[PDB]
DNA sequence: TTTTTTGCATCGACTCAACTCAGCTACGTTTTT
DNA sequence: TTTTTCGTAGCTGAGTTGAGTCGATGCTTTTTT
């Protein structure tokens, strides 16, 4: 005999971990990781809302599997923990959902009005009415200016705009690594948050086109409430190892401003404020 | 959210395992963690569907007197007695 | 679509290509230009590297059982391209469109127009009529008694239709579709899957069903679908039926 | 106040019995209570004055992010591990 | 190769627990042994006081425990009624004894702090330049008043408080209620003033019996906790009520600080006699 | 006045009466009416219906080491009866008062009377004096090396042998003090020479007795020196109080100690 | 060309740590004011 | 009259449960639209 495994609900877990050593395998069902030293270290995968697997990581099949079953989604990362590629649940979408997503982005009406709540959730008071939708973006694009500028100055930190180097990766700007770091765990959350509620990360309003599109819109309506301080928080003391320090600020971040907890209602409250019901 | 504790004894594998995947197991067969109510009978109707016949008792913070709660699943030579209100343990000899 | 089934050993990158080893060395050389897709079977480990590289070159990884029979991890989760859901969502949701899919789906199933006669609902009938006509045929060449607890000939018949369910959600996956968003099977989370499996049923996998039940299994069922899905490159076949029920949408494809 | 387990290995009798004196016995070596700090600073230093040449661990609710600690005495080859911030077990030969 | 054992703060205990067999001691642990070998751990430093029903035996190294963990032991009847004490020998610091004998010497300071019982208890002041025994006057008058307003609150026939100390059924259940929680009241009171060093006998409005200070001391807090669930629970005609008192006891004890707030109402109950305390 | 200690038996009550009970049936016979206290020694198992008995006619009962050298359990803690107490007290803190049962004690401990150009303070100062001597005539009457009595309470094994004999025995000293002190239904912790401690009495009765036997017996054990001096003080001490009834002349000369107040005594 | 190679659960025998108890022997003791 | 009787802790040697691993075998499977 055995018995089914579901998946337990995002609020109730913690937000992310990073894994570094060697192989993860599955040992009687449960999520191990194994270095070439043989300590074995029991990861509590289903109470994890997040793996983030970093390079030198090696991942069994049957340990895909059991991420995707208890509905932890599974991250590798890169240099300045980047985020790479994902994995889990393939059927993980719900057929309503989807749908309303989807006709939510295909008439360009609707598409307007879902745009203009993002931006009333991410700057906290009304879009400018009449304007359309690259209009607006504009807008959005030197309110951002002016919020990097104005946390440059607050924590004190030389900034020349948002820079990086996708060949080489020391040949970027503190600020901006650690950036790209807290960047990198919100999407984590973020995608795994999309995908719990059965929705496409790759059908967005504001960002389209790529696939974390649907991603990138939720986590920009939170990102300056919650991580980018903090990104510059640490880069104010110029840290030998800066990756680490992020992801700590980010985890403590996450759970101090329940943003597991608020993240789904988030988009339902985003979505809805664009016509027809769920 | 209240901190649970879960002691087994004798349970095959795939229990140890299966509770693995949502408690940090400290000491063989102590598992430890911070759940919700609902997770802890999930917990639980795991452990009752896959003991088979080994011992388990669980134990949960509460807002009770003694101030957590137990519960147990097959036999053991200490069992719970009930004492003017409070649950204690027992041996037998 | 180009794919790739790689098992018993670990996946990992040399000279930046996808190369399968065990410790009798590299067991399958491949060059990162001839694969869209990578179907990783069970006993597979995939290294930091590979999957570094698949993302660069944007392979899609799919964790599967032997031969597809079972689906259970994807890269790029959600789909990964909009348009394409888009065009699948378009064409499902207003439905005079999806009238012309489900009559599409009905003549690659049947081999016969359907009747003008026709929305979505009247017709569910009808291929429920043939096909309660299929399986008591198909009852009566096998010699089977034909009228988790129940007959071996239904379990039988369960056990190779969720193998069936793999592979075609694995097509749909490949070709970059989502399988809930259905046409004739609507609201579930592998509706589009029903309906494209339904389609190629029973020209394969029901019949050696069938013939399994009179050998007299559910282990042979799987194994024996996982050899004719493997034999007759039925996931590869599976992508372009797939491609022309929604080309049949009236509205040209992505790219 | 918060809930408090007490898990001893190979600990002379004296001890089994001093932890007896505040907490509940659920199984061997498994002790169970609801202290407050200073109460719990006094069972451990009970416990370090008289493991002797046993091993214990002690992990009790709070406000953290796991939504427990634990500290050891002796040791076991399942030892806690520093990651990222986060406390777990790993096992070692 | 040994360490100290100190009594925990009485906030933090349980406030009490009903036995029983015989109890002995094992390996330092209090233990309650049945005829059938069957032993029950007894977290003996976790509870302020432990009462001893009938038919249990207590061994010399018991008492001894129970003593150094700070834990007043009571032996009670039937009907629950407090009958025995024991507890630490030296557990009077002398600061404390003497603070509480030259307040109960004087009879000025005596009457301040009858007062200040007295204002405690019914929650406004007392009738100025009156005097102690016309306070008790008064507080029994108070009292009926009391007892007959719960009666009809709680619609439970009732003829005074009357009981009999020598046989069991002579009294009425609802005054048998009473005694059984009385008594648990006095158990917590007990542990209460002989935890903060005072003196249970050294009584200002009751004097000269051993308890007089217990009185006291509980008779302020005695209507606003345990009386009105004793009335409660004889509302229901019960078999066996005692058991049901104590449990009620307990409930009403924790919900209600009780033994949080026991200490400090000594405290400034006695803080009332002009002097300054100890620290 | 009157009290019996029991040991190695169950104390349960027959047709009313106190017995203690062994292996062997009925060891002891107690009736009711001839015990005010029972010292409950080692090895000892109280039944409930002996504790209700004791209850019924006030008989106290004290759970102590063997010979009372220890003290560990009281039944009425905190004194039984509001009138010893209060006496004591008012004895205590009015100072004239105070000062005359010191000089009493004085009288009691050296057998002279104590000079009244004195005062308490002034006193104590005298006695500290005869004390070094004693200990030195003492020290070596019996051939033991003696450069004083000093101690840190926070280790045991730093001094000397005779010195923590002598803490032994004074410990031991102590507890037959603290229980007669109790059976006289007095306050340990109300004292007059010594203050503060709730052991302050306690010290104050016991050390006017103290060189009688105690001290000096335990030179003579530090003097042959064994291996454990610390037992064999204590079984000693444990003999002496035995055979010289210790604790029952304790409480005559504590109620004479206090009735050095002038003021009149309870009944 | 005849390329059978991997991860993981189950099972059965073995080692090993530790709990639990019985019979035996000491002991009435953790001190100092 | 010669009345050694009790409770409790430490020790040591046996029965016993259970965890943990190794090596060998079976399998890539917990299904139904």
């Amino acid at each position: 005999t055995w018995l089914p495994l579901n998946p337990i609900p995002l609020k109730d877990r913690v937000s992310m971990i990073f894994l570094q050593y060697g192989q993860i395998d599955v040992i009687d069902g449960a999520f191990v990781l194994i270095d070439k030293t043989g300590i074995r270290t029991h990861i509590p995968v289903g109470s994890v809302a997040c793996i983030m697997l970093e390079p030198g990581t090696r991942v069994s099949h049957a340990a895909v599997r059991l991420a995707a079953q208890v509905g932890t989604l599974l991250v590798w990362v890169g240099e300045a923990g980047v985020r790479v590629y994902a994995s889990g649940q393939p059927g993980g979408a719900r057929s309503d959902k989807l749908l309303y997503q989807a006709k939510l982005a295909l008439d360009e009406d609707l598409r307007l009005k879902v745009v203009r709540k993002m931006f009333e959730l991410r700057f906290g008071e009304p879009a400018p009415a009449r304007r359309s939708v690259e209009q607006l973006r504009g807008i959005e694009g030197s309110r951002v200016r002016a919020t990097y500028a104005l946390l440059a100055k607050q924590y004190g930190v030389t900034w020349n705009g948002r820079r990086y180097d996708p060949k080489d990766w020391e040949k970027g700007d503190t600020i901006n690594q650690c950036i790209s770091a807290a960047t990198s765990c919100l999407y984590g959350v973020t995608e795994a948050a999309i995908l719990a509620a059965g929705y496409a990360p790759a059908i967005g309003f504001v960002h389209t086109g790529k696939p974390l599109s649907f991603v990138y819109d939720i986590a920009d309506i939170i990102k300056f409430d919650t991580v980018v301080p903090k990104a510059f928080e640490i880069a104010r003391r110029n840290p030998g190892e800066p990756d680490r320090e992020v992801r700590l600020a980010c985890r403590d971040i996450f759970r101090s401003s329940k943003t597991l907890a608020k993240l789904i209602p988030l988009i339902e409250d985003v979505l809805a404020a664009g016509e027809i019901q769920p | 959210m209240s901190m649970l504790v879960v002691v087994t004894e004798n349970v095959p594998p795939r229990l140890r395992g299966r509770l693995a995947i949502w408690l940090l197991e400290v000491r063989a067969g102590v598992y430890v963690g911070d759940v919700s109510a609902k997770i802890r009978e999930m917990i639980w109707e795991q452990i009752a569907g896959l003991a088979e016949e080994g011992n388990v008792v669980m134990a949960w913070a509460t807002n009770t007197e003694t101030g957590f709660e137990f519960q147990t699943f097959g036999l053991n030579r200490r069992t719970p007695v009930d004492l003017d209100g409070l649950r204690l343990v027992s041996f037998l000899p």
